[PDB]
């Protein structure tokens, strides 16, 4: 709403950045996470069995 | 693929705004230019 | 206005409580310079401040 | 209301210098398009220059550059004229005429010259 495309690209550029590393990082941290809760379901269903 | 070669006349202070990114009168209103504009931009002076 | 100050010295008018047309000012042919930083020329007049 | 009235009718013998002035009362002065105009007896209309008071230039026709002499004095809103060198084709009325302004004032924007000088 303040800025005109030829600026707002080089602003919104670093917002997508920023952004973009930020939901790279959330994603690798659900995938070790997952990583962590696998091991503990395969430790949960041989119990079960 | 091809060459575009635009020509006009301008004033002195005004062939700074001839370029990707500038805004003022000519800029605005007259010949705007690309932001992803390839190409050379020739002036030179033409008083005499 | 008629009296500009120095620029060791200068003056500073504050302007609140208006609607500020800013299409008047920014479609004047009188001025040589008009740039702009943090907000684009030509979008002004939807800002509120 | 506003109106431009100058001084008398003055003559002088050939190759002398005559100066013409021209009073402004009324309206926001130094914005007009002051114009010098001529007119030979018996032949159309002859322009010589012109001068806006707030930008302080004066522009001269080509025929009259280097022979005229145009300057306007904000301070007495009056605009004056310098003219040397007089021959004797040169002998005419002298009239003074203004423009009204409109717009950005730095780009012409005017109406037409409603209100003229008597002669001169």
């Amino acid at each position: 709403s303040r800025l005109d495309p030829p600026e707002a690209e080089v602003q919104i550029d670093r917002l997508i950045t920023g952004r973009l590393q930020s939901l790279q990082t959330y994603v690798t941290q659900q995938l070790i996470r997952a990583a962590e809760i696998r091991a503990s379901a395969n430790l949960a269903a041989t119990k079960m069995s | 693929t091809n060459v575009y070669a635009d020509s006009f006349v301008i004033r002195g202070d005004e062939v700074r705004q001839i370029a990707p990114g500038q805004t003022g009168k000519i800029a605005d209103y007259n010949y705007k230019l690309p932001d992803d504009f390839t190409g050379c931009v020739i002036a030179w002076n033409s008083n005499n | 206005a008629t009296r500009f100050a120095s620029v060791y010295a200068w003056n500073r008018k504050r302007i609140s409580n208006c609607v500020a047309d800013y299409s008047v000012l920014y479609n004047s042919a009188s001025f040589s310079t008009f740039k702009c930083y943090g907000v684009s020329p030509t979008k002004l007049n939807d800002l509120c401040f | 209301q506003v109106q431009l009235v100058q001084s008398g009718a003055e003559v002088k013998k050939p190759g002398s210098s005559v100066k013409v002035s021209c009073k402004a009362s009324g309206g926001t002065f130094s914005s007009y398009a002051i114009s010098w105009v001529r007119q030979a007896p018996g032949q159309g209309l002859e322009w010589m220059g012109g001068i806006i008071p707030i930008f302080g230039t004066a522009n001269y026709a080509q025929k009259f550059q280097g022979r005229v002499t145009i300057t306007a004095d904000e301070s007495t809103s009056t605009a004056y004229m310098e003219l040397s060198s007089l021959r004797s084709e040169d002998t005419a009325v002298y009239y003074c005429a203004r423009r009204e302004a409109y717009g950005p004032r730095d780009y012409y924007y005017y109406y037409g010259m409603d209100v003229w000088g008597q002669g001169t």
